[PDB]
């Protein structure tokens, strides 16, 4: 958990700066040790800070990486198998002609970013007034 | 007289392009990966359309990417039998429409990114500027005519009606490689890059060396 972040921080931070399907797929394959909850957690933490820095442009992309991790973890958990063995199927169903899965992926993404914006405003308000 | 219109590249696009052109990177062949990967997208896109409407196959039943180098003209042509883009697509997507990925990519570079993720943010097209000088793209969409999209860096692009031979359907991009970057006109060089990053393309790729 804590020792994981203080060991692959630079890797995780580099992971959130992606967005393509097969591109991030290989990134996860080459770094199968990155498919963890801490990873998704870090991306949130980072996104929230990015929003405060008014780097809303980068926040939009990092979220497209947070939802991927969350989805993979959920997908794998539902399958009741280790995520490290169930992380490529997500990228498979993204090409599937079933746009419902892709929409479901987008909906959470849009809502996630908006939820983040609220958190960031609460953070500054608690010290502003 | 032809119909040539000059549009301006979006701020971030112009900035990023200036950076990509002035910054000396190492992994440059990424441009080929980006283009080829984007070419498969054009193919995958036309399929789904032809599945519902087979009438769009009269534009060419073939679906494959062709790589045509030219050591004489010093140009690297890439052709894909996808549905290509329309005049509106060319002007909108390539230049006008801002990409949140372009903005983030710049920030990512500051945060500590790499060039092998340029297409990750969706800016997987202007990477050709790392090796070329002037980009020329000709495409033939089904519900549209044939047009030519060319830009010689700076910060502006030119769109006009193509006069050249009918292409049927697909995207044809001719890269004006830099005089010092002819290495990509080598068959062994291209083949190496294809077997390197372009091995997951679910569409036949053919190199046409002279």
């Amino acid at each position: 958990h804590k020792t994981f972040v203080e060991k692959y921080e630079k890797q995780i931070k580099h992971f959130g700066m992606l967005r393509r399907w097969d591109d991030s797929q290989k990134y996860l394959s080459d770094n199968v040790h990155l498919v963890c909850e801490e990873t998704a957690n870090y991306l949130v933490i980072w996104c929230i800070d990015l929003e405060v820095e008014e780097k809303c442009a980068l926040m939009e992309q990092v979220a497209h990486q947070t939802i991927v991790m969350q989805f993979i973890l959920e997908l794998a958990k539902s399958l009741k198998v280790d995520p490290r063995a169930c992380f490529r199927q997500f990228f498979t169903k993204i090409k599937t002609a079933d746009r419902q899965y892709m929409e479901g992926f987008n909906d959470e993404l849009e809502a996630f970013k908006e939820r983040v914006r609220g958190r960031a405003k609460l953070r500054i308000e608690k010290a502003m007034k | 007289e032809e119909e040539v219109e000059t549009f301006a590249f979006q701020a971030e696009i112009a900035q990023l392009m200036s950076l990509i052109i002035n910054t000396f990177y190492s992994n440059k062949e990424i441009f080929l990966r980006e283009l080829i990967s984007n070419s498969s997208d054009a193919l995958d896109k036309i399929r789904y359309e032809t599945l519902t409407d087979p009438s769009k196959l009269d534009s060419g039943k073939e679906l494959h990417i062709n790589l045509i180098p030219n050591k004489q003209d010093r140009t690297l042509t890439i052709v894909d039998t996808g549905i290509g883009m329309t005049k509106a697509d060319l002007i909108n997507n390539l230049g006008t429409i801002a990409k949140s990925g372009t903005k983030a990519f710049m920030e990512a570079l500051q945060a500590g990114a790499d060039i092998s993720m340029i297409g990750q943010f969706g800016v997987g097209f202007y990477s050709a500027y790392l090796v070329a000088e002037k980009v020329t793209v000709i495409t033939k969409h089904n519900d549209d005519e044939q047009y030519a999209w060319e830009s010689s860096a700076g910060g502006s692009f030119t769109v006009r009606t193509d006069t050249g031979e009918p292409m049927g359907r697909g995207t044809k991009v001719i890269l004006h490689l830099k005089e010092d970057q002819t290495e990509y006109l080598e068959e062994r060089r291209i083949k190496e890059i294809v077997k390197k990053h372009s091995q997951f393309i679910g569409y036949p790729i053919t190199l046409f060396v002279e």
